[PDB]
C-alpha cells in the first residue's frame, strides 16, 4: 500500500500518523455531468461495466426505463429518470448516478478498518479491498447514498473514476463513451470554467436557477453537475440538495472517541488508585490488629 | 451459624454468569477494535478483522439470551427500595470500606442494583441497535437516518457497559471473597454478615425456623 | 510489637511506584520492539508502530520525572555503607535464602541499593541519550556523531535498565510478602525482623520510646 506515496486522507487512521503524502503536488481532476446534454442512452453504464469486467443481473422491468434499478457492487453508475410538471411544461430530466468523489468524504470518516478508504492527491476516493471488513458503516456515512456490498466477497465497491485508466494518464471510460458530450473531464479548475460557460448559455436560453452542482457541505466534489435547476436538485430523481456530513456520524467518529479514551484511562486511575489507597476489603481488618 | 459456608448462588446462575463473562470479552474487544482502530492488536479477537465483524453480533445475541436467563432469576432481588436510600448517601463511607456501618444490605446492596439495571438497560439498547445495524441480514430494512443514530447510540452504549463492566469486575476483586462464591457457589457466615447483613439474618432465620418447625 | 503489620511504604510513594511500573511496561516493551524486529507483536505496544515510535519518547519523560521523585524521597536510605560489606561477600549465602545468618540488614539491604542505583544511573543516561536521538525535535542541534554515539548507548543502557527490573520484580516475588507491602503499604513484624533486622529494631525503639517519652 502507498507505493504512489500521494495519499492525503486514509480511513481509520490517527491524525498524527498521516499516510504517505510527499508526491503531493499534483492538480485535482473532476468529470463534469451536463445534465442538460444527456439524452440517458447509458452508454456509460455499459462503458463502465465493460471497461471494469463487472456484470450485474439481468433484471426486470417495473413500469420504468431505469434499469439496473440501483448501484451495486456489479453496477458502478447507473442513469436515475425523473418525469415532471412542476416547471410548468412536461420534462424529462435524466442524471448519471455514482460515486460524487467528495473532497471530505463520509465513507473515509465513517470507516473503522484502517487503510480500507483511501483518498488520493487528484482528488480520486478509492476502496482498498484487502483492508474492507464488510461492516457497511460507510454506506451510512455517505452522504449520497454510494456505497454497495457484495454478497461474494462481503467487500463495498463503486465507481473507482477509473483510477487504472486516470494513473496513467488516460479519462475514465464513461467519460470517453459519451454520445453527446453531456459528460466531461479534465482538471477540476477548467471543468469548473465549462461548468460556469455551460450555466451562461442556459440562463440565456430561459432557465434563471440553472447551476452548477458541486456541494460546499462535504467540500465540493470531483464528479460535478451542470443542471438546469440548481434549485431543485431533489427533481433529478433525489438528488440531495445542500449534502453534508450527518451531525449523528460527525459526533460519533469525533468527539465521542477521545471522551471515551479519557473515560477509560480516568476510570482505569480512579480504580488502581483507590484500591491502593484504601485497600482490600476483607472479611476482618480489625483482627490484623 | 456452625458451618464455614452458605450457599449464595446455584450452579446454573453461576455457570449463566462465566459463560456470560467469556462471550462479553470477545464481544466487548471486538467491539473496542472498532471503536479505537488504533488498536490493531484487537482486530484479531476472532482471529481476523473480516471474521471478527461477521462474530460480534452472534456472540452479541447470546448475551442478551443469557442476560435474559440472569434477568428473570436475579431481579425480584434487585428491586429498588427506601433500605436503599442510607447507601446513597453514604457513597464515600462504603467506598472506604465501611458500608456496614452506615447501611442497611439485603442480598445485593444497593450499588449492585444499580449495575444490575445499567447492565440489562444497556444490553436492550445495546440489542436494538446491533440489530439495525447489521449487515447484510437487517440494516436494509431501516430508514439511513434511523441506521446513522443507531450507529452512533450503539457505540456510546457499548462503551458505557465496558465501563460498567471494569467497576463491577473491579468492585468482585476488591470485596474479597466474592469471586470464590461466584465460581464454587459458597460464602463464609462472616462475609454474610458484614458485606450483606439483612440477606444473612433471613437465610439464618428461614434455616433454623423451618428446622424447628420440623420438631427436631 | 503487638499490631500484625508495620507501616514500610507511604501512599504516595507507592502510588508513584506503580505508575512507573505501568509507564515502564509500555516503554521497554516499545523499546524491545525496535531493538528485536523480529518480535512483530510488540511493534503493536503503543496500538502501531507509527504510534509507538512517537510515544515511547513521552512516556519515557514521564518514568523520569517520576523516578527523581522517588530519588529525593528515597535516596537517604540506600546510602552505601561498611556495614554492607557483609552482604555483598556472602551473596551465595543470601541466594539461597539465608541472609539474616549472614548480614546486618537496615531498611533496604545493599542489593536493593546497588539496584537502586543501577535503575538510577540508567535513567539519567536514557534521559540525556533519549534527548539526543528525538526526532524532530532535539536530535537536530546535535552532530551526527553524538547522535550516533548516543543511539549506542541508549540500546544498551535500556537493555542494561530491563535486565535489572527483571532481577528487581523477581526478587520481589522471591523475598514473599514484598509485593502486599509496595500495594498496601504494610509490612508483618516478622518479615521486618527476618528480612529487615535493624530497620525493624529502629521503628521498635523510635515507636515505643516516644510513646515512653509521652508519659503514659
Ligand atoms: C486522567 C484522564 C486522562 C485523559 C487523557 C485523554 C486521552 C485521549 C487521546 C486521544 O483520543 O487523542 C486522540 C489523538 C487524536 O486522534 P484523532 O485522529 O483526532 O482520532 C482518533 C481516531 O479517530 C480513533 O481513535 P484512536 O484509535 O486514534 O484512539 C487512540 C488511543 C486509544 O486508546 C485509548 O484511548 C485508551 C485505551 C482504552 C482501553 C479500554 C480497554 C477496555 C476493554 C476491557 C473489557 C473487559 C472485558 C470483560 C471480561 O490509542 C493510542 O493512542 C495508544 C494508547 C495506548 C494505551 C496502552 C495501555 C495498555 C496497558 C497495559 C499495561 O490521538 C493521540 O494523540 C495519541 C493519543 C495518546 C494518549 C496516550
Ligand atoms: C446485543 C447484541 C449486539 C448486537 C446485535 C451487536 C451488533 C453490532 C454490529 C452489527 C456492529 C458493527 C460491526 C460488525 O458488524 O461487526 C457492532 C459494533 C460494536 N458493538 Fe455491538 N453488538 C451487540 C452487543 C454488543 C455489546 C454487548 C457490546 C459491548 C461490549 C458491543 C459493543 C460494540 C462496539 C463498541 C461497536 C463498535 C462501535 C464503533 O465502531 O464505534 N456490542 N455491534
Ligand atoms: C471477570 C469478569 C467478572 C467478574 C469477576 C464478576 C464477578 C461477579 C461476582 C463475584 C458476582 C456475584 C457477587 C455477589 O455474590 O454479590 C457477580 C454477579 C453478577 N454479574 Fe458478574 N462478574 C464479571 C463479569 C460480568 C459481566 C461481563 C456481566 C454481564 C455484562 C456480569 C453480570 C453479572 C450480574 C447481572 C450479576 C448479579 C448481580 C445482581 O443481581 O445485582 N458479570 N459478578
Ligand atoms: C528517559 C527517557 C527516554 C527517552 C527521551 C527515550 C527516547 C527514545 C527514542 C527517541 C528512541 C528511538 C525511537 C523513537 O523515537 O521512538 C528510543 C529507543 C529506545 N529506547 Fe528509549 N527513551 C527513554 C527511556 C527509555 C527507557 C526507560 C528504556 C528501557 C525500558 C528505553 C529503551 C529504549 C530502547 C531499547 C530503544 C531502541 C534501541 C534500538 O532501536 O536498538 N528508553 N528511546
Ligand atoms: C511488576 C514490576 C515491579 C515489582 C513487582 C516491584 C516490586 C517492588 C517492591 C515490592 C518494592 C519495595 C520492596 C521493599 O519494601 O523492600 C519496590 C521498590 C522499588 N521499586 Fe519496584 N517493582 C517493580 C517495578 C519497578 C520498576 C519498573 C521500577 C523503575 C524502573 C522500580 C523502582 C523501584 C524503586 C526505586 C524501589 C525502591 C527500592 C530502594 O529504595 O532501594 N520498580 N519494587
Ligand atoms: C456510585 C458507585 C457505584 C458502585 C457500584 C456497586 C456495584 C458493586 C458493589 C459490590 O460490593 C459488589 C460485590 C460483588 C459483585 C459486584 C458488586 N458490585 O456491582
Ligand atoms: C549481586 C546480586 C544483586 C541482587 C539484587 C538485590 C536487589 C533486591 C533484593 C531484595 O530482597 C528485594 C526485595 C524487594 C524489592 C526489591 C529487592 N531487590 O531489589
Ligand atoms: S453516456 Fe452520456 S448521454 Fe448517455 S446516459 Fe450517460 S451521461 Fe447521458
Ligand atoms: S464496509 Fe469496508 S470500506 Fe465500508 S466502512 Fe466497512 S471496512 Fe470500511
Ligand atoms: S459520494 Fe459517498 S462513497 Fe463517494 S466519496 Fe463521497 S462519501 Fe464516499
Ligand atoms: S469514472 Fe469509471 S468507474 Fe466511474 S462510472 Fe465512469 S467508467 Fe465507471
Amino acid at each position: 500500500a502507498m507505493e504512489t506515496q500521494d495519499i492525503i486522507k486514509r480511513s481509520a487512521t490517527n491524525s498524527i500518523t498521516p499516510p504517505s503524502q510527499v508526491r503531493d503536488y499534483k492538480a485535482e481532476v473532476a468529470k463534469l455531468i451536463d445534465v442538460s446534454t444527456c439524452i440517458g442512452c447509458k452508454a456509460c453504464q455499459v462503458a463502465c461495466s465493460e471497461w471494469n469486467d463487472i456484470r450485474d443481473e439481468v433484471g426486470h422491468c417495473v413500469g420504468v426505463y431505469d434499469n439496473p434499478a440501483d448501484l451495486s457492487a456489479k453496477s458502478w453508475t447507473v442513469m436515475r429518470f425523473s418525469e415532471t410538471e412542476q416547471n410548468g411544461k412536461l420534462e424529462w430530466l435524466i442524471r448519471k448516478d455514482g460515486c460524487m468523489h467528495c473532497e471530505d468524504p463520509g465513507c473515509l470518516k465513517a470507516c473503522p478498518s484502517a487503510g480500507a478508504i483511501i483518498q488520493y492527491a487528484n482528488g480520486i476516493v478509492d476502496f482498498q479491498s484487502e483492508n474492507c471488513i464488510g461492516c457497511g458503516y460507510c454506506i451510512a456515512g455517505c452522504p449520497f447514498n454510494i456505497p454497495r456490498l457484495n454478497k461474494e466477497d462481503n467487500r463495498v465497491y463503486k465507481c473507482t473514476l477509473c483510477v487504472d485508466r486516470v494513473s496513467v494518464g488516460q479519462e475514465p471510460a464513461c467519460v470517453k463513451t459519451c454520445p453527446t458530450g453531456a459528460i466531461h473531464f479534465g482538471t477540476k479548475k477548467e471543468m469548473l470554467e465549462l461548468a460556469e460557460q455551460r450555466v451562461a448559455k442556459l440562463k440565456a436560453r430561459g432557465y434563471e436557477h440553472a447551476g452548477v452542482y458541486n456541494p460546499e457541505g462535504v467540500g465540493g466534489t470531483h464528479v460535478m453537475y451542470v443542471l438546469h435547476h440548481a434549485d431543485q436538485p431533489e427533481l433529478y430523481h433525489g438528488l440531495p440538495k445542500d449534502p453534508k456530513i450527518d451531525t449523528s456520524v460527525s459526533l460519533w467518529k469525533g468527539a465521542l472517541k477521545p471522551l471515551a479514551a479519557a473515560g477509560f484511562i480516568a476510570t482505569f486511575a480512579g480504580l488502581i488508585f483507590h484500591y491502593i489507597g484504601i485497600g482490600p476489603n476483607k472479611e476482618v481488618d480489625d483482627d490484623e490488629e | 451459624s456452625k458451618s464455614k459456608m452458605i450457599v449464595r448462588t446455584k450452579f446454573i446462575d453461576r455457570a449463566c454468569h462465566w459463560t456470560v463473562v467469556i462471550c462479553f470479552f470477545l464481544v466487548a474487544l471486538s467491539g473496542i477494535s472498532f471503536f479505537f482502530p488504533t488498536l490493531q492488536w484487537l482486530t484479531q479477537t476472532f482471529g481476523t478483522p473480516q471474521m471478527g465483524r461477521i462474530l460480534h453480533p452472534f456472540f452479541g445475541i447470546a448475551i442478551f439470551v443469557a442476560l435474559m436467563f440472569m434477568f428473570v432469576r436475579f431481579v425480584h432481588h434487585n428491586i429498588p427500595d427506601k433500605k436503599d436510600i442510607p447507601w446513597l448517601l453514604n457513597i464515600v463511607e462504603v467506598l472506604k470500606g465501611n458500608e456496614h456501618k452506615v447501611a442497611d444490605v439485603g442480598k445485593y446492596n444497593a450499588g449492585q442494583k444499580m449495575m444490575f439495571w445499567s447492565i440489562m438497560s444497556m444490553i436492550f439498547v445495546l440489542l436494538v441497535t446491533g440489530v439495525i445495524i447489521w449487515r447484510p441480514y437487517f440494516a436494509q430494512y431501516f430508514p439511513m437516518q434511523v441506521v446513522r443514530y443507531s450507529l452512533l447510540i450503539h457505540a456510546a452504549a457499548g462503551i458505557i457497559l465496558i465501563h460498567a463492566i471494569l467497576i463491577h469486575m473491579y468492585m468482585a476483586f476488591w470485596v474479597k471473597g466474592s469471586i470464590k462464591g461466584m465460581i464454587e457457589g459458597k460464602v463464609s457466615r462472616r462475609w454474610a454478615k458484614k458485606h450483606h447483613p439483612r440477606w444473612y439474618r433471613e437465610i439464618e432465620k428461614a434455616e433454623a425456623k423451618k428446622e424447628s418447625e420440623e420438631g427436631i
